[PDB]
RNA sequence: ACUGAACUCCUCACACCCAAUUGGACCAAUCUAUCACCCUAUAGAAGAACUAAUGUUAGUAUAAGUAACAUGAAAACAUUCU
């Protein structure tokens, strides 16, 4: 082939299958039941409009107070002391 | 020097374990069995796809042979052994296929027993009557 | 049923001709090759 | 410099017992910095590694090559060290067991080539070591024939299991 | 890798499991210093855990040497002859409780790599294939382009 | 010269490995190496194989002769063995007959003698015993115990747990170590015998049946270094076995053993063993 | 089954001389066959390394 | 219909496949402080880690036992001859 087989002006044929024929037709297939099954909505845009409002704004009154909660953490005397023990002996 | 290393033969060693057993100079000069070695263990993952998939189609192979000893092939008997609600696997059926046989050749009367009920069922459409073998037990 | 009945080139050829398979398997291997051959192997069964 | 050829005509064996086979003697003796390379000699090394001591004096004795002459002297110094010192009562009852050479402790000269440029030159330096055994020389290893071919093809084809399964 | 460690088959001692079941860890063997870091959680082990242990599984006989040593062991030694020395040098207490468990679950058998997951001694009860199954006699025992 | 410790520490306990790989030392028994307790450890053997003993009499199972007079001789410069292997060994072969001649009803005695001659052979009972620690509590002359003592000390243990807790519990211990031995192994590869059809006709001689056809059934490579046959025995037009082989008399004694095989129950298919 | 060792891995491994008429037939739907049955791949105990091949003669 | 992935499911386990860059958890050996005492611990420090610079120095390979090199002749080694 004039070069590099894939790209390019002059590029090499390749054919369509009995396979890939079938693996596009039932491509189409599940797509057209998709395109049944978004024809018929349950509301209008009218009657779905606010219905999970609350439930939104309390879910990002969790994320932002998720984010101001956000500090160094405790500390304690007993993991300090508790360094102590690398040393510990039997007698 | 003020601190230079001393344990230094360990890691030489630590690499040079593994190369035991190669030609050349693999198995002595450093530079060189680093190369193999790192070479040698990324063979040694990415072969262990190639393991479960050169046992899959070992097993497919062994299926096929027996099952053309039976008369069917494998896509009949595979199929078939599915709509029989019989889910055994390809190893087991690669080891009935040797060790016990007269499971297997039952199996591939019970398998072309239901494929048999597959053509005479799609034969005769419409209502008719189920097949035997071809009934689904229902899980609930 | 049926009832019971009552030099180096040359002998490569005659045991080529005789196993049916090919001479390469009679030569020899050096002994690299009889070094690296696990002489207990594991066995099984 | 290690040293650990000469050491090997010193190790003790503690007296045999009734019931036990007559042990074959063994005789080390090596020569240090043999003015020859490491690699010519491992052709005269090589010719005698099985023969009797009789045998490899005969081969010796008429071989062209330098170190034939050299490694005659080994042979008679460790016949001779044989019958004193080891306790070997024949003199023809001896066969090479190993006749090895290493390297010596070289030099390097300076060898002048056509230009300012040169090399280095190495004065080359061997070894040659000896182990003489006490007894007849072993037989030749015979070629296998086509019995011993056909039994070894035979026992891998009983040697073989169906693999990757039960 | 595989091919540069040595493999072996997937077998038990004595028949570990049929009869019954035998314990295949004869002797631990601690090795403890008196006044040392290395050996602080082998040291807890010793004055918690390891008499409990020592109580869960009699078939154990155990040795705590309590020698100066600059790094703690411990020696499991099996039935078969087998002796496993690891080091419990600079380890916590519950990872001594884990390793001693694990040391006393498992066998005299080499680590190695296993071939087979599996060990059938019969593994054939239909009797096994042979190209002389599956193929229907003839009468007289006759062969192809054979008259008689 | 670099100075420190560590690296000298490792290469200089890597320098004494190698010096134990290259020239082994001699296997020194247990009782002679560190961390060794003789009476706790007769006792963890107790507790190990889940049974009681009494104590002073295991210790009297472990104790040879060898080992009493080089004991006497070392003490110019204790009951012996004998009697708890007797017991032992006389008890040993009593049950293995009963667990046989119970499961293999179809055996003829001799056979049945070469089973019990396989199961408490040296071979058998010196491979369970150096994996059941009894080669370490051996109190003996000479190391490595040689099969004949280790041996008498294995029949010991059976005699004193005999003594230990009766007849039952030993029988469940001989049925749990001395038989599952013979899993997985042919029968004449533990009664190993010679001229199979002839012993095959004298046993179709005591069921007064007609004496067996030997018939090539099928064959493969007749005229090849790599020949097969299947020789069936047919009596009366019926076959009793057949089995390949690589001529045609390997495949005739081979199908008498499989026949054989048939005949006493000792088939590959058989019932197992009940635990 | 019930056979000893040796002669059951003799048995199972051992191959099995073919007869196979090619009069009329097409040459690579003989040698379809011919090939499965040279390789060893009409036995379930085939692998690569086996060597569990047979013979086949096409006349 | 079958085959067919590291996708997905399945049993157990999960922090464990990107350049330049950036964040983090550990850490070999050495010395110092103090423990330790068949080779370690907590810290403190630093000439603190090399499969790569036509790197430097030393060793030994390959090319290779290769290219190249060298003694006029006989004899009593007095001599003679070319
Ligand atoms: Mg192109
Ligand atoms: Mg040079
Ligand atoms: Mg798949
Ligand atoms: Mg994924
Ligand atoms: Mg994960
Ligand atoms: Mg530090
Ligand atoms: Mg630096
Ligand atoms: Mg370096
Ligand atoms: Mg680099
Ligand atoms: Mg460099
Ligand atoms: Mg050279
Ligand atoms: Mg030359
Ligand atoms: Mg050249
Ligand atoms: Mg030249």
């Amino acid at each position: 082939i004039p070069g590099r087989q894939w790209i390019g002006k002059h590029r090499r044929p390749r054919f369509v299958s009995l396979r890939a024929k079938q693996n596009m037709i039932r491509r189409l297939e599940i797509e057209a039941e998709n395109h049944y099954w978004l024809s018929m909505p349950y509301m209008t845009r009218e009657q779905e409009r606010g219905h999970a409002a609350v439930r939104r704004r309390e879910a990002f009154e969790a994320i932002k107070a998720a984010a101001t909660s956000k500090f160094p953490p405790h500390r304690f005397i007993a993991d300090q002391l508790d360094h102590l023990n690398v040393t510990k002996k039997w007698s | 020097l003020r601190n230079r290393v001393t344990d230094r033969y360990f890691r030489i060693q630590e690499v040079l374990k593994h190369a035991r057993h190669f030609r050349g100079r693999k198995n002595r000069c450093y530079r060189l069995a680093v190369r193999t070695v790192i070479r040698a263990f990324v063979k040694c993952t990415k072969a262990r796809y190639l393991k479960k998939k050169n046992m899959r189609t070992l097993w497919i192979n062994r299926i096929t042979a027996a099952s053309q000893e039976h008369g069917l092939k494998y896509p009949a008997l595979i199929g078939n052994l599915v709509k029989c609600q019989v889910e055994l696997n390809r190893k087991v059926l690669a080891d009935l296929a040797i060790y016990e046989p007269k499971t297997f050749k039952s199996l591939a009367a019970l398998a072309s027993r239901r494929r048999h009920e597959g053509f005479a069922a799609a034969l005769g459409d419409g209502k008719e009557p189920e097949g035997i073998f071809s009934r689904v037990v229902q899980y609930h | 049923t049926k009832p019971i009945p009552r030099e180096e080139g040359p002998m490569i050829e005659q045991l080529s001709k005789m196993f049916f398979t090919t001479k390469h398997r009679w030569y020899p291997h050096g002994r690299y090759h009889r070094c690296r051959k696990n002489l207990n192997p594991p066995k099984d069964r | 410099i290690s040293r650990k050829w000469e050491k090997k005509n010193k190790i003790v064996y503690p007296p045999q017992l009734p019931g036990e086979p007559r042990r074959p003697a063994e005789i080390y003796h090596c020569r240090r910095q043999i003015k020859y390379s490491k690699d010519k000699m491992w052709y005269l090394a090589k010719l005698i590694r099985g023969m009797s001591i009789d045998q490899a004096l005969a081969q010796l004795e008429f071989n062209d090559k330098k170190g034939a002459k050299i490694i005659k002297e080994v042979l008679l110094e460790a016949q001779d060290m044989a019958v004193r010192d080891h306790n070997v009562e024949f003199r023809s009852n001896l066969y090479i067991a190993e006749s090895t050479s290493g390297r010596g402790q070289c030099l390097k000269r300076i060898r002048y080539h056509g230009r300012g440029r040169f090399g280095i030159m190495e004065k080359v330096y061997c070894h040659y070591f000896v182990k003489l055994v006490e007894g007849p020389p072993p037989p030749p290893e015979p070629p296998k024939t086509a019995v011993a071919h056909a039994k070894e093809y035979i026992q891998q084809l009983r040697s073989r299991t169906i693999v990757h399964t039960l | 890798t595989a091919r540069g460690t040595p493999s072996r088959f997937l077998a038990s001692v004595l028949h570990n499991g049929l009869g019954r079941y035998v314990q295949q860890l004869q002797r631990l063997s601690f090795s403890v210093s008196r006044d040392g870091a290395s050996s602080r959680g082998a040291r807890e082990f010793v004055e918690r855990e390891v008499i409990d242990f020592a109580r869960r599984n009699p078939g154990v006989v155990i040795y705590v040497n309590s020698r100066p040593c600059c790094v703690p062991r411990v020696v499991a030694e099996y039935l078969n002859g087998a002796v496993r020395e690891e080091s419990i040098h600079c380890k916590s207490v519950e990872e001594i409780s884990t390793l001693v468990q694990k040391l006393a679950d498992q066998s005299g058998l080499d680590v190695i790599r296993i071939r087979k997951p599996f060990h059938t001694d019969n593994p054939s009860i239909q009797g096994q294939w042979h190209p002389f199954t599956n193929k229907p006699t003839t009468f007289r025992g006759l062969r192809p382009r054979e008259v008689q | 010269v670099k100075k420190g410790f560590r690296a000298a520490f490792r290469f200089q306990k890597e320098l004494e490995r190698q010096r134990l790989l290259r020239c082994p030392p001699p296997p020194v028994r247990r009782s002679e190496k560190p961390n060794w307790d003789y009476h706790a450890e007769i006792q963890a053997f107790g507790h190990r194989l889940q049974e009681n003993f009494s104590l002073d009499l295991l210790k009297t199972a472990f104790v040879n002769s060898c080992y009493i007079k080089s004991e006497e001789a070392k003490r110019q410069q204790l009951k012996s063995n004998q009697e708890l292997s007797e017991q032992g060994t006389s008890f040993s072969q009593t049950c293995l007959t009963q667990f046989l001649e119970d499961e293999y009803p179809d055996m003829p005695t001799e056979g049945i003698k070469n089973l019990v001659d396989f199961l408490t052979g040296e071979e058998v009972v010196c491979h369970v015993a150096r994996n059941l620690a009894v080669e370490q509590l051996t109190l003996s002359e000479e190391f490595p115990v040689p099969p004949a003592v280790l041996q008498q000390t294995f029949f010991a243990v059976i005699g004193a747990l005999l003594q230990s807790s009766g007849p039952e519990r030993t029988a469940l211990f001989i049925r749990d170590f001395l038989i599952t031995q013979m899993t997985g192994k042919e029968l004449f590869e533990m009664w190993k015998i010679i001229n199979p059809m002839g012993l095959l006709v004298e046993e179709l001689k005591k069921r007064n049946v007609s004496a067996p056809e030997s018939r090539l059934t099928r064959q493969s490579g007749g005229t090849t270094a790599l020949p097969l046959y299947f020789v069936g025995l047919y009596c009366d037009k019926k076959l009793i076995a057949e089995g390949p082989g690589e001529t045609v008399l390997v495949a005739e004694e081979e199908a008498a053993r499989v026949a054989l095989r048939k005949l006493y129950g000792f088939t590959e298919n058989r019932r197992p063993w009940n635990y | 089954s019930s056979f000893s060792r040796a002669p059951q891995q003799w048995a199972t491994f051992a191959r099995i001389w073919y007869l196979l008429d090619g009069k009329m037939q097409p040459p690579g739907k003989l040698a379809a066959m011919a090939s499965i049955r040279l390789q060893g791949l009409h036995k379930p105990v085939y692998h690569a390394l086996s060597d569990c091949g047979d013979h086949v003669v096409i006349m």
